[PDB]
């Protein structure tokens, strides 16, 4: 009864600036997005994720939610005197009895806010209501009476995307603001128990309705939503971004485009690629925003660099390795020793040993080229080393004992195109040669325009920031 | 922040990249061994 | 793999994949994209003579792509049950670029002295008619002006 | 009114926009200026400095 005064203190905090600040900041504002409390909201979204939210036991029972839920009636200027009974209703956590009345009694509180009056217009006040509840109830999936009822909340999401979309007006820049995180934990709950499958339907349609009247921070969210649900399950509409590739809006959340290029680059991953798609992992692990969340970078970073696995020309990955990761890439750790030696025991071996976390993993990609990486690591590292070597002599230095699968080798290597190497064909007995003396002047100032128009280009996108 | 799935998760220490690197080269006489083959 | 299903040159199994089309469409937005080129195929065959529903799904998965001025084409190729639709975002965001069209194109043929203009398409008008109808009999006139205002 | 209000609001926006151009051509006058003026700035002088001392 002392602590809960601190959620006494935070939820009035919240739903003021959102209930009368953002609903100022809806009335006659938002010139490009002037509701700052939208992003203040979601940033105590973010405080109710680091603390606990409001009511999950803090001491008692279901205190908040059957409290300030009531009377909101936005009318006379005397409303502040309904926000005066929002704050003299806590005598009752601190004096008097508590009693449980939230995840069973909220159907009809969820109600009391159409039903004192006709309070105001504005979808942002429905979906606080719906949400700034709610949304302290998902954390808690014991999956015993907390869980259908997190089932049941998000029905009444699914009422406001109804409430989304037929309400009479840029409050998107509210809802689908708060939709992105509430549409997460909408997949998150629902695929805790089992796959979905009509809310992939429900996921299109509101991907459909977001298309161009309101197109601000719902298409790219939803279609995070729609390729983490391809990307869990089996693998055959990526040939829909193929063929709808609409994926560019003003990249807002400045993290939710930065994740998005990682999972597209574990679709190009998987689909296949190399250069392309390690040059999006590195964007997207340059564009690591803070580290100012505990260990979250470290198992996504093991399943980023596994294309950086499959160049071959990677050392050790030390430099990322969390303590508390350790313990988890003892098989890891040496996966890459793996990498940097080209022993074919110990490249089965590391299998051997470490098969179930490589389904942890459950990535066969890695394992189906591997092998191919590590004969394309020796003719790299051989190749550049020797002008005129033999095929014999890496052949049965790497143990290929005949000179034909050494041409094949070399052939396919060729096809690949790493070095010139040739065969002065007798027996075979490589006639090869490096390259210096290839190019040095023209060719740089080539790739200058790219540097200096790249350099232009964020001039003028200076320009545009320096607009703000 | 971390908000995605991933929740569910010097005295030879700076030598020690290069010491695995080193991992593959004779690790510390065959050496100097060497000069009595021949 | 929808569209491999067509060898039959009748369209007595094009009804079929229009069967799959209207079931799971959403599902294979994917892949249709290919087969751009085959409805295009339904299209140019008067002997399909479901060519209506060739230029719908036509329209649909260019609603889909973000095509805008095929899906014109194809809208006035859809046939009369295309205006009349109620629905609130496929058919009336393209009507909404239709009847654009209609009053650009006669700000343009009001641009154009005595004729020489381009035709009415015979699937416009329908709306024209038919929602000017619900304006006029919901007594308020002003959008029953508003297109005198558009039409020039 | 849909065919009054909403219409209504190019009635000003097409002004608004000359005037937004016009801004353009008159960053660049008074850019020509400016440049005149950093010009006149030191052209007849230092030729002839004469000293003295400050207090």
């Amino acid at each position: 009864p002392p602590p809960p005064p601190a959620p006494q203190d935070v939820e009035m905090k919240e739903e003021a600036a959102t209930g009368g600040g953002s609903t100022g900041e809806a009335d006659g504002k938002t010139a490009a997005a002037a509701a700052e409390h939208s992003q203040r909201e979601l940033d105590t979204v973010t405080l109710e994720d680091i603390k606990e939210h409001v009511k999950q036991l803090e001491k008692a029972v279901s205190g908040k939610e059957p409290r300030f839920v009531l009377r909101a009636l936005r009318m006379l200027p005397s409303t502040s005197r309904r926000l005066n009974h929002y704050v003299l209703y806590k005598a009752v956590q601190g004096f008097f009895t508590s009693n449980n009345a939230t995840r069973d009694f909220l159907l009809p509180f969820l109600e009391e806010p159409m039903d004192t009056e006709a309070d105001l217009q504005f979808r942002p006040r429905t979906g606080k209501a719906a949400s700034t509840p709610l949304l302290p109830e998902v954390e808690a999936y014991l999956q015993l009476l907390v869980v259908i009822f997190m089932m049941n909340s998000k029905r009444y999401k699914e009422a406001q995307k109804i409430s989304d979309d037929l309400m009479q007006t840029q409050n998107r820049r509210a809802l689908d603001l708060v939709a992105a995180k509430c549409y997460y934990y909408h997949a998150r709950v629902y695929e805790f128990l089992d796959k979905l499958d009509v809310v992939r339907s429900f996921l299109h349609a509101r991907l459909r309705t977001a298309t161009l009247r309101h197109d601000a921070d719902g298409q790219a969210t939803l279609l995070n939503l729609l390729l983490r649900n391809y990307l869990h399950y089996s693998l055959y509409d990526q040939a829909e971004k193929l063929v709808s590739k609409s994926v560019f809006p003003e990249q807002a959340n400045n993290n939710e485009w930065a994740r998005y290029l990682y999972y597209t680059g574990r679709i190009k991953a998987i689909q296949l690629e190399y250069s392309e798609a390690r040059r999006t992992m590195t964007n997207a692990l340059r564009k690591a925003p803070q580290h100012t969340a505990v260990g979250f970078k470290q198992t996504v970073h093991k399943l980023l660099i596994v294309v950086e696995l499959l160049l071959g020309e990677i050392p050790d990955r030390l430099q990322f390795r969390q303590p508390s990761l350790k313990r988890s890439l003892m098989p890891y750790f040496l996966l890459t020793q793996a990498v940097r030696t080209g022993n074919l025991a110990k490249f089965n071996q590391v299998l051997d040993q470490f098969g179930e976390k490589f389904q942890a993993d459950g990535t066969y990609t890695l394992i189906i080229r591997l092998r191919h990486n590590v004969i394309k690591t020796g003719v790299r590292m051989i190749s550049l080393s020797y002008s005129r070597i033999s095929l014999a002599d890496i052949a049965q230095k790497l143990q290929l004992d005949s000179p034909e699968d050494a041409e094949f080798i070399v052939a396919k290597a060729i096809r690949d195109g790493v070095i010139e190497a040739s065969i002065n064909h007798e027996k075979g007995y490589v006639q090869s040669k490096e390259m210096i003396d290839i190019y040095s002047t023209r060719e740089p100032q080539l790739a200058f325009h790219q540097r200096i128009s790249f350099c232009l280009d964020i001039h003028n996108m200076s320009v545009k920031a320096m607009r703000f | 922040m971390s908000e995605k799935k991933q929740p569910v998760d010097e005295d030879n220490w700076d030598d020690d990249n290069v010491e695995d690197d080193f991992s593959n080269q004779l690790r510390a006489e065959k050496h100097g061994y060497k000069m009595e083959t021949s | 793999g929808i569209i491999s299903l067509l060898d039959e040159d009748e369209p007595q199994l094009k009804e079929f994949a229009l069967h799959k089309l209207n079931a799971v469409v959403n599902d294979f937005w994917a892949e249709i994209s290919e087969s751009v080129d085959k409805i295009e195929v339904l299209y140019e065959d008067e002997g399909f003579r479901s060519r209506q529903f060739a230029a719908l799904v036509a329209s649909k998965v260019f609603y889909h792509l973000g095509a805008f001025e095929e899906s014109l084409n194809y809208a006035l190729g859809a046939g009369d049950l295309f205006n009349v639709n109620d629905n609130s975002e496929y058919v009336e965001t393209i009507i909404a670029k239709c009847i654009d069209h209609y009053t650009k194109q006669c700000v343009e043929n009001a641009d154009l002295p005595e004729g020489e203009k381009k035709p009415i398409d015979q699937r416009l008008e329908g709306i024209v008619n038919k929602m000017f109808q619900r304006c006029l009999d919901d007594h308020k006139y002003k959008q029953a002006i508003g297109i005198a205002l558009e039409t020039r | 009114d849909l065919y009054s209000r909403y219409k209504k609001l190019q009635q000003e926006l097409e002004f608004l926009e000359v005037q937004e151009e016009y801004i353009k051509d008159e960053q660049k006058n008074l850019k020509k200026e400016f440049l005149h003026a950093q010009e006149e700035v030191k052209r007849i002088q230092s030729i002839p400095l004469v000293i003295g001392q400050f207090l």
